[PDB]
RNA sequence: CGGAAGGGAUAACCGCUGAAAGCAUCUAAGCGGGAAGCCCGCCCCAAGAUGAGGCCUCCCACGGCGUCAAGCCGGUAAGGAC
RNA sequence: GGGGAGGUUUGGCACCUCGAUGUCGGCUCGUCGCAUCCUGGGGCUGAAGAAGGUCCCAAGGGUUGGGCUGUUCGCCCAUUAA
RNA sequence: CCGAGCGCGGGAACAACCGAGACCGCCAGCUAAGGCCCCCAAGUCUGGGCUAAGUGGUAAAGGAUGUGGCGCCGCGAAGACA
């Protein structure tokens, strides 16, 4: 089990071989352990890794305290890894060989208050014979008497989007540690500048 | 002008589990959350004697009860009825089919549910060595 | 029961001998009671239930003993063309026109031996473990009723 | 990019050992195998889980009335809000 | 010839509603039952094999697009694992 | 009997089923139906059986080496049943 944070850079396309391939590029810099999760003290395994270069000011918070028990450069933001205990010192794209396969994980964009139609992808009524002010309506909700309300989870419209989004199973490109980059299949969850952790896959 | 009692004290109890037949013992151990062995008995003040269960993933049970008899329990969902049998309730949380027994046997109102409060069981022994612990049979 | 080396407890009876020991649990409403040539077995009564249980102890303890006795073992006989066997080191591994040749674990306290292409010794001191594997490899292609093919036990073919 | 893999327990069903019932029986003690189904596994929510959990780190005494009871009034610490 | 289950049809009765419980079909959105159409697992077969037939287990998901008619239903065209 | 006793107790809840005809007060007693393991008052009462299905916890023709009990005929140490 590895792991690693990193932003959503962009994305484009390169040519394997005679084939061209669409590829997201994964800035996953270079994140310095902060903490470990034990059996012992926390009950269970994981890895608490930093990330990004943050400014001593907005660490005014006693931050410095949890950064000063372990030595590090105050990150700007940082998350455990399930499972996964890497040697003493710093992760980095040097985990992740090409060809192997990677569970991505973001925050999707945020889509605000949607419609049943753009949300679940509702049919919704006619443009034309009739009804003309139900268009985008979801139609019927219920029954009559029995049950005489509607089902819990109900598909309705509603605020939808940037929400915990987790793809799997990309192929890792490439990976360019020059740069701490970290080329993969291109469809990653979330924005641009987006934080975004890369795990390893459960094909296999 | 009948008796009333004034602020009591909490008399703990330390109870075995097992080869207890789940239901009988339950019964002994709901008696004792209430009052109803205390002759200064009220009913609407909780005065029941705290009580500790141990080892309760040991209890008895005639029957074919442990492949039989199944616990229900609904989500709000569609669908949401899950069938747990006993065999799957020891074998997982096993403290937990000793409390949906007892607590079954209490009042239903707001004071019933404090004295649910009061029990706590364990599949050990090993519980928290508090202060008194008077066992039982 | 000669060659006994029996040993009574609050519930089960241990049996040793020349081939191994074997633990065979038995009803503890049930008594053993050890001779000196012999195991005798006693029920407390004759009801309906106590009969059904005495019987079976009266065996279960019988066969522990003629198992590190002289033990057990169980024969298996290949017909069809390609269908051939081997012994590959502790292990069996058979062909019977599947495309994938079947390979074979060895349980624990079980060995086997290949006499032949076509024989197949199953051999034991665990009677129920002689038969269960026995059974489980004429499992791996049970005998065609259309011709004369698979692994057979030693019984009439199936027509 | 996904439906899985895999682990576990089972349905019909197929068996080992095996009495009651000198044989016979998959069963009454006991055991093995066996489904797109069941329980896990994957993804998402989730401690108002009032049973409100855990870990790391940071700030700590009263400054006036209430002697008893818990509080009560102003100034501040980490820190938060406007 | 005989015994039942179910409450989808047609009826029987006239029990709530006539100071009002809007009737068919379609559309939208579904969810549940299993007496299972498909897929998964089985027993028998008058099962060589491939393909079927019959009963058993099994809702987890799936269950197409058109012609005709307001139609439900049904016929038809072209497909389908269905 | 309800209607007019939808006043009281039992029956989970429930006009007419079981108990019983409410003049008023009581932090006194005996009972009725029904009950006396916990929610819930009162026996985890005593003695003798039966039932292993959760039967009890509400279904038929019909089917079966379920289990316990009385009776009758026959075979048997002159040797049966398997
Ligand atoms: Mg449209
Ligand atoms: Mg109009
Ligand atoms: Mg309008
Ligand atoms: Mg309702
Ligand atoms: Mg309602
Ligand atoms: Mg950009
Ligand atoms: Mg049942
Ligand atoms: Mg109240
Ligand atoms: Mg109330
Ligand atoms: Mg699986
Ligand atoms: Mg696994
Ligand atoms: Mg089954
Ligand atoms: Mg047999
Ligand atoms: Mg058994
Ligand atoms: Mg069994
Ligand atoms: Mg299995
Ligand atoms: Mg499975
Ligand atoms: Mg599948
Ligand atoms: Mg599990
Ligand atoms: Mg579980
Ligand atoms: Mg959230
Ligand atoms: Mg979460
Ligand atoms: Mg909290
Ligand atoms: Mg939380
Ligand atoms: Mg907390
Ligand atoms: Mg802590
Ligand atoms: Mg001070
Ligand atoms: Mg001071
Ligand atoms: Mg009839
Ligand atoms: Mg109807
Ligand atoms: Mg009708
Ligand atoms: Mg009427
Ligand atoms: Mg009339
Ligand atoms: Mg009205
Ligand atoms: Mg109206
Ligand atoms: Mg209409
Ligand atoms: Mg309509
Ligand atoms: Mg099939
Ligand atoms: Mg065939
Ligand atoms: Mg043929
Ligand atoms: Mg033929
Ligand atoms: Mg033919
Ligand atoms: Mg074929
Ligand atoms: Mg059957
Ligand atoms: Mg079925
Ligand atoms: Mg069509
Ligand atoms: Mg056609
Ligand atoms: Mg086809
Ligand atoms: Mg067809
Ligand atoms: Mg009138
Ligand atoms: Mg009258
Ligand atoms: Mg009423
Ligand atoms: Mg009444
Ligand atoms: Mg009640
Ligand atoms: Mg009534
Ligand atoms: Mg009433
Ligand atoms: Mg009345
Ligand atoms: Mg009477
Ligand atoms: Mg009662
Ligand atoms: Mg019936
Ligand atoms: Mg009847
Ligand atoms: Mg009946
Ligand atoms: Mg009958
Ligand atoms: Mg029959
Ligand atoms: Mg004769
Ligand atoms: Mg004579
Ligand atoms: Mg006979």
């Amino acid at each position: 089990m590895k792991g690693i944070l990193g932003v959503k850079v962009g994305m484009t396309r390169i040519f394997r071989d005679d084939r061209a391939v669409p590829v997201t590029v994964i800035l996953a810099g270079p994140c310095p352990v902060v903490q470990r999760r034990t059996p012992e003290k926390d009950g269970y395994t994981a890895v608490q890794l930093g990330f990004l270069p943050q400014n001593p000011k907005r660490v005014n918070r006693p931050l410095k305290g949890h950064f000063a028990k372990a030595g590090v450069e105050p990150v700007r933001i940082l998350r455990e890894i399930r499972d996964f205990n890497p040697e003493g010192d710093t992760v980095t794209v040097e985990i992740f060989k090409p060809g192997e396969r990677v569970d991505v994980t973001g925050t999707s964009k945020g889509r605000g208050f949607a419609g049943v139609m753009k949300r679940w992808n509702f049919a919704g009524g006619p443009d034309s014979h009739g009804a003309h002010k139900i268009h985008r309506h979801p139609g019927s909700i219920g029954n009559r008497k029995t049950p005489g309300r509607v089902y819990k989870g109900k598909k309705m419209a509603g605020h939808y989007g940037a929400e915990r989004v987790t793809v799997m199973n990309l192929e890792v490109v490439d990976v360019i540690p020059e740069e701490n980059l970290l080329l993969v299949k291109g469809a990653v969850p979330g924005p641009n500048g987006g934080l975004v952790i890369v795990r390893e896959t459960k094909k296999a | 002008k009948t008796y009333v009692p004034k602020q009591v004290e909490p008399r703990w109890v330390l109870i075995d589990a097992e080869g207890k037949t789940l239901g009988r013992l339950a019964t002994k151990i709901a008696t004792l959350l209430r009052g109803k062995h205390r002759p200064d008995w009220t009913p609407n003040v909780a005065m029941g004697d705290f009580v500790v269960v141990v080892n309760a993933d040991k209890i008895r049970v005639t029957g074919k009860k442990l492949e039989q008899k199944i616990y229900t329990r609904y989500s709000g969902y569609p669908g949401g009825l899950k069938k747990i049998p006993l065999e799957k309730m020891l074998a997982t949380h096993p403290e937990r089919v000793l409390e949906h027994a007892v607590k079954g046997m209490l009042p239903k109102g707001p004071l019933g549910r404090r004295l649910f409060k009061r029990l706590k069981v364990y599949a050990g022994p090993d519980h928290p060595h508090q202060a008194q612990r008077p066992e039982k049979l | 029961p000669k060659g006994v080396s029996v040993e009574v407890a609050p519930g089960r009876v241990k049996v040793k001998g020349p081939k191994g020991e074997l633990e065979v649990p038995v009803s503890p409403e049930m008594r053993v009671v050890v001779e000196e040539g012999v195991v005798r077995v006693e029920r407390p009564s004759d009801e309906r239930r106590h009969k059904s249980l005495h019987g079976l102890t009266r065996t279960l303890i019988a066969n522990a003993v003629k198992g590190v006795s002289e033990g057990y073992s169980k024969e298996l006989l290949i017909k069809g063309i390609g269908y051939r066997a081997r012994l590959v080191g502790r292990a069996l591994e058979l062909t019977v026109g599947f495309s994938h040749p079947v390979v074979v674990e060895p349980p624990e306290g079980i060995t086997f031996e290949v006499p032949e292409p076509t024989r197949v010794r199953v051999s034991g001191i665990d009677k129920q473990k002689v038969g269960q594997v026995a059974a489980n490899i004429r499992a791996i292609r049970k005998p065609s009723a259309y011709h004369e093919k698979g692994i057979y036990y030693a019984g009439e073919p199936v027509r």
